[PDB]
């Protein structure tokens, strides 16, 4: 990874007009399903399930053809209500009439690691290292490189997480900020802890289902059934967000800037989604962009199992459970945002959190 | 590492040497090839198969943007 | 836990009764609410109301209009107010310690009762 | 509103079943008190943990449906006294007691 | 925020005439922020240009358009007894009120 | 393009309309279905935008909080509901697909519906 | 495949398994 | 429809008289094609 800074050039840079983010967000969907081939179906799953309250978890009942073809055998496993449809007691996991599930392979970890790009013969990677540079326009002066830095490929919707910070100033990016169908990136210069949890002690049966197949289910929560919380510091965040408050005050004509709460939508784009060791979190974000002391926010979750991210028709993705509890720290480095529109007067701005359109978290 | 520098006061050493050095990433290698290939050959039709800057016995034409010496080295 | 209350005792109609309540040897009054509730010969306990030291406070719905608490007074306190009571309607008024069990993050509702973990000696009015 | 009945009698050394039934106790707990006459009451079933809601001692609670059953394995002279049901509301907008069962002995 | 004026009169006119409209914008922006359509009396709209020079498809010669800045501007030069409808300047969001030929 | 829109209906104040834009024949997932106001014979308004892959929607400052827009991807179909309805309400509603449909970038509506007048 | 006349077409009934599975 | 067929005890296990064929609960048996021979013809690199 060599590096040679290139005085006097200035070249005309362009973050939403780029290709390595076209190349990374199939490259990210060539390698899932790569990744997910010699991995487990769940097309024999899809039967009739008799499910009683077990709180958002059902304990649900259900008959297999089991390794022997000719017999049938009754298994129970715990299902949170997101994961289940009805069709009484009666369910059906979520997308099958849809979809064919593929469930997450164990033994094989999908953790983020950072992930370099590497230029091919005859061509180069310019980088532009002013410190002031939205994405768009001009640059100070550059420095072509062989390999890019160790960019993490997150999975995120409203915070981004674990991103490179900025170096010296916050920096807010958009298309054009008067298009309202665009969304406003704002890098964060400072770090916000957000450490999160699922509190539950789980237990994981294995159900076989066919020759070498193996589903692994949650079953038999021991303890309080607790609710899974993401909390982050009402010290640092409202510090940062008031910055991020004076900041948008000059890109724009002048009005006041205050922050509104998500949109209607799928818990997919309404609730800040992530994914940590597997599991796969949706905590609403209502008491973030809501309107000063210390203190912490802590935020509601939902954890969903049968997850179709990356929006492909006919598939899906049962993410395993695990063992224990698991905690869930990281650091917000990123705000994606959108402007509500129509002539409002009273010179206030409502910008509401964005999500969807996954190459954003790759363009930052 | 002379982008940015002006034309009067290397190729050979630092620039030039850099062209060559699944089936996605084999296919751009395959390309690679062919464009050192493509600029090869351009170079031996106009007589520089082993050297990197030629005098060729093209006049440069008044058309052609005519600037003095001065103002482009 | 010990809880000793003061008041007139002797209360005629058409007159606001007054009963504080002292709480002794509690380590954290925070994370319990505070109610009364009230017994007249031969009846069951009526619940009067709670109050809770973060200030959420919440009364019977057909007792409210004359009944009131009050707060937090250093030494761990806390009071009832009965506007306009009668004599057709007395009896033995308990103070009373509806502890709470917490389990996970306050914030989110995680928590419930022990129940009216300890009780007053009582005083009887009038 | 809660109701249980007025008396209930058993002779020394067998089980009483104190029944307590009412709207909202399908989706809340329901606690029981004992008082004796004059003395203050005392929390005879409580709520220790979120699911298992156990108990210790020779009382015991029963759920089902909308009614809650008060069991007291080896009823005493001294056990003779009055109990109180206890239910939250349908939402935790107030508290309220049942109408009292004397338990006697015969 | 962003106001979009448009010129008065009602354009007391005969078939084969011209007619020349105009829209101003509060802010500077370029040229593909703004586009012209027709508003037909009680049947949907339909879009003519779109960039402020770039015609639609289906759509004939005589409707050309040129602005940057402020005050862009729309010219018909033969106006068939269809085109005497109302005309919208639409911005990003905010449509226009619609100067009127008759 | 085909879009089949809804029928109206006058409706009284505190009732709730379920308007329909029923599209055929394109790729319905990259494809806003932005949706817009016609007042009683003046300016047009704009009700807001509805990504129909992700449901992502914004509305307009005036309607925030008194409408929702969902939408159905299976038979293509998107919704607008509108609660709380008044009498000044009188208006027209269609929906145009636009904003990067055509080669434009900027919001250039080309194709609309079939137009519910709703009072 | 319960085949009857509807001519060369034949008006064919028959059971499958549906999405859900132990559902005929 | 109920078959017959000769298995070695090698190929089966206990689960009596009911087997099941061996590694089925481990692995998913492939049958090696007939008409296409599996003979070790001399191979030069
Ligand atoms: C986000 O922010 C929150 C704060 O906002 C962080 O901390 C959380 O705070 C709350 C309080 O606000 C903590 O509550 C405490 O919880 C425990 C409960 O103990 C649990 O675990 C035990 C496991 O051994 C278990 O025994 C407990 O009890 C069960 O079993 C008994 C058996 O009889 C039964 O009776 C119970 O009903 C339960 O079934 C229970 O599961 C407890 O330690 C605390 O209360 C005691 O502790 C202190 C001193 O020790 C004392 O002051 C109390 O009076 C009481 O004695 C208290 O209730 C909560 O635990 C915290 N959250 C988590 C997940 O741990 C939170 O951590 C932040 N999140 C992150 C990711 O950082
Ligand atoms: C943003 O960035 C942060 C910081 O990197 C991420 O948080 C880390 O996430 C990783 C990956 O999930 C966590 O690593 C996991 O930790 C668990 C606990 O490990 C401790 O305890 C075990 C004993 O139980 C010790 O052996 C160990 O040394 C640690 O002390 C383990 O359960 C996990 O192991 C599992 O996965 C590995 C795969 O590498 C398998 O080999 C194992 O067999 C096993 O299945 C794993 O090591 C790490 O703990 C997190 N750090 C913190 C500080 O929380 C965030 O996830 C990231 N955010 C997002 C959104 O991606
Ligand atoms: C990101 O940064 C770039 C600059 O690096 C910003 O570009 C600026 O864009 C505005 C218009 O959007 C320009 O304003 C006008 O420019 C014209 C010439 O193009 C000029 O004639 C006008 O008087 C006016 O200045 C501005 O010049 C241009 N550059 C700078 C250095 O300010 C871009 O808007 C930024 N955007 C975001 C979303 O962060
Ligand atoms: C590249 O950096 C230079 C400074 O080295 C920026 O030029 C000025 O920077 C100051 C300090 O932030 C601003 O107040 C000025 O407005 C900048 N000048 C202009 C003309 O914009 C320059 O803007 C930086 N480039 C980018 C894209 O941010
Ligand atoms: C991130 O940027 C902010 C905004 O420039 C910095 O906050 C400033 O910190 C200095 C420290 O000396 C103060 O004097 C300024 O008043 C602060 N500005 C505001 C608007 O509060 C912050 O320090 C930067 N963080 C890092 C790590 O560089
Ligand atoms: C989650 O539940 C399991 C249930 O087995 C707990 O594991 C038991 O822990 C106790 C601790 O006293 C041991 O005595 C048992 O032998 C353990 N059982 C097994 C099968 O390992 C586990 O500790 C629980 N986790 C938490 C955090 O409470
Ligand atoms: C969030 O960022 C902080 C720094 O801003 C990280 O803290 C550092 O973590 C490294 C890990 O290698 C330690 O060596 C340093 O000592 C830490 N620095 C400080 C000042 O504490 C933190 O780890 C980041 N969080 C996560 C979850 O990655
Ligand atoms: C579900 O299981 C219970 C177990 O008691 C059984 O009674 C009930 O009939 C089952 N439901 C269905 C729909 O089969
Ligand atoms: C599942 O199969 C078993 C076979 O023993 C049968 O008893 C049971 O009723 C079936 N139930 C469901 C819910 O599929
Ligand atoms: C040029 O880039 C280098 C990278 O090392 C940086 O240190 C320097 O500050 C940059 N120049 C300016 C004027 O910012
Ligand atoms: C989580 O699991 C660990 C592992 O035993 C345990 O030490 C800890 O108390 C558990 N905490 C919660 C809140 O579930
Ligand atoms: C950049 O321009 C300055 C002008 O003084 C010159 O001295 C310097 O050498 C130039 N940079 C390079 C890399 O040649
Ligand atoms: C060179 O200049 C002459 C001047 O007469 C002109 O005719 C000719 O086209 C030019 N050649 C090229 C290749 O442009
Ligand atoms: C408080 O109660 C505890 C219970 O263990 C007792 O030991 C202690 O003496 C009491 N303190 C006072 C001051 O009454
Ligand atoms: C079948 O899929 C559709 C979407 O195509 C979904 O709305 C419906 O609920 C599914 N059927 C059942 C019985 O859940
Ligand atoms: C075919 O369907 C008819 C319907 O009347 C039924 O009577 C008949 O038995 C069926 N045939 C067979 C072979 O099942
Ligand atoms: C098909 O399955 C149904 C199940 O209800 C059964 O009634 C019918 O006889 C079966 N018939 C054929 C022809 O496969
Ligand atoms: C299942 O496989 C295990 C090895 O994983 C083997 O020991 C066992 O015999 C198999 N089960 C049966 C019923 O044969």
């Amino acid at each position: 990874p060599q590096e040679m800074v290139l005085e006097n050039v200035t070249e005309n840079f362009n973050m939403w007009k780029n290709n390595m983010v076209d190349q990374m967000h199939e490259d990210i969907i060539s390698l899932w399903d790569q990744s997910l081939k010699p991995c487990v179906q769940l097309t024999p799953l899809c039967v009739t399930l008799n499910c009683t309250d077990v709180t958002g978890i059902k304990n649900c009942s259900f008959n297999i053809t089991t390794e022997v073809r000719d017999k049938k055998k009754k298994v129970h496993a715990l299902f949170y209500r997101l994961d289940i449809v009805p069709i009484s007691t009666e369910y059906i996991l979520i997308n099958c009439n849809t979809s064919v599930i593929t469930q997450i392979c164990p033994k094989v970890s999908f953790d983020p690691i950072p992930i370099h790009y590497c230029a091919p013969a005859g061509y180069a990677i310019l980088k532009c290292n002013n410190k002031t540079f939205n994405g768009t326009g001009p640059c100070n002066n550059v420095s072509t490189i062989q390999c890019t830095h160790g960019i993490k490929p997150v999975v995120s919707t409203q915070l981004l997480l674990n991103g490179s910070l900025a170096e010296e100033d916050i920096i807010i990016s958009s298309e054009n900020m008067m298009d309202n169908t665009k969304t406003i990136i704002v890098h964060f210069n400072e770090s916000v802890g957000i450490e999160c949890t699922r509190p539950n002690n789980n237990t994981v049966e294995s159900i076989r289902i066919g020759p070498g197949q193996t589903f692994y289910v949650t079953g038999e929560i021991i303890g309080d059934i607790r609710q899974a919380h993401c909390n982050i510091s009402k010290g640092n965040w409202s510090k940062t967000l008031q910055r991020v408050k004076e900041k948008l005050k000059k890109y724009y004509h002048n009005k006041t800037i205050k922050f509104e709460p998500s949109s209607g939508g799928d818990l997919e784009i309404t609730t800040h989604s992530f994914n940590c060791r597997g599991e796969f979190f949706y905590c609403y974000t209502s008491g973030l962009f809501n309107e000063g002391t210390n203190g912490t926010i802590t935020l509601p979750c939902r954890i969903k199992q049968i997850v179709n991210m990356w929006q492909k028709v006919g598939r899906a993705m049962y993410a395993p459970p695990i063992a224990g509890n698991i905690t869930c720290s990281s650091n917000i480095t990123g705000l994606l945002l959108t402007r509500d529109g129509g002539r409002g007067t009273n010179g206030t701005e409502t910008f509401r959190p964005a999500g969807g359109n996954m190459k954003d978290n790759w363009r930052s | 590492g002379a982008a940015g520098s002006t034309m009067g006061a290397v190729q050979t050493r630092q620039l030039l040497s850099g062209f060559v050095q699944g089936i996605k990433q084999l296919q751009t290698r395959v390309l690679a090839i062919e464009r050192y290939l493509e600029v090869q050959q351009f170079l031996g039709l106009w007589g520089c198969s082993g050297k990197a800057i030629c005098c060729t016995a093209v006049p440069w034409n008044t058309t052609w943007s005519n600037k003095s010496e001065q103002e482009i080295w | 836990v010990q809880l000793r209350e003061s008041g007139p005792g002797l209360v005629k109609p058409s007159e606001t009764l007054s009963l504080s309540c002292t709480v002794s040897n509690d380590s954290r009054p925070s994370d319990h609410s505070w109610t009364w509730v009230r017994q007249s010969p031969g009846k069951a306990l009526e619940w009067i109301g709670d109050i809770h030291y973060n200030g959420a406070t919440t009364y019977n719905p057909s007792l409210r209009s004359r009944v009131r608490i009050e707060l937090d007074q250093s030494i761990p306190r806390f009071s009832l107010k009965m506007t306009s009571m009668t004599a057709a309607d007395t009896g033995m008024y308990y103070c009373a310690r509806n502890a709470i069990r917490i389990y996970g993050v306050v914030a989110l509702g995680e928590w419930f009762h022990y129940g009216m973990d300890v009780w007053g000696q009582g005083t009887a009015v009038t | 509103e809660l109701t249980q009945p007025p008396s209930v009698s058993v002779s020394p050394g067998q089980t009483a079943r104190i029944t307590c039934s009412g709207a909202p106790l399908t989706s809340r707990f329901t606690y029981w008190y004992r008082q004796k006459p004059g003395q203050a009451p005392v929390l005879i079933i409580s709520r220790s943990s979120q699911r298992s809601s156990g108990w210790s001692g020779r009382f015991s609670a029963s759920w089902s449906g909308t009614t809650v059953t008060l069991t007291i394995r080896g009823v005493q002279a001294d056990d003779e006294a009055d109990y109180y049901c206890q239910s939250s509301d349908t939402s935790d907008s107030y508290k309220m007691f049942g109408g009292g069962t004397k338990l006697t002995v015969l | 925020e962003i106001v979009l004026t448009q010129s008065p009169g009602t354009l007391s006119l005969s078939p084969g005439e011209g007619a020349t409209l105009s829209c101003r914008t509060s802010q500077s922006l370029s040229s593909s922020s703004l586009a012209w359509y027709q508003q037909k009396p009680g049947l949907a709209p339909r879009l003519l240009i779109y960039g402020a020079s770039i015609r639609a498809t289906g759509i004939p010669d005589r409707f050309s358009g040129s602005g940057s800045g402020t005050d862009f501007t729309l010219t018909i030069s033969r106006l068939e007894p269809e085109d005497f409808a109302v005309y919208y300047c639409q911005q990003y969001e905010f449509f226009g009120a619609g100067t009127r030929v008759e | 393009v085909q879009l089949v829109q809804s029928g109206a209906e006058l409706k009284k104040p505190g009732a709730s309309v379920k308007v329909s834009c029923k599209a055929s024949g394109y790729t319905f997932t990259d494809s806003y279905m932005h949706w817009v106001r016609q007042a009683p014979g003046q300016g047009l308004e704009w009700m807001g935008w509805i990504n129909p892959n992700y449901g992502a929607t914004n509305y307009a400052h005036k309607f925030q909080g008194r409408v929702t827009m969902t939408r159905d991807t299976s038979i293509t179909t998107a919704y607008m509901e509108l609660n709380r309805l008044r009498s000044d309400d009188t208006a027209v509603y269609y929906c145009a697909r636009g904003n990067f449909l055509r080669v434009d970038y900027t919001w250039d509506f080309q194709h609309w519906g079939q137009g519910t007048l709703v009072t």
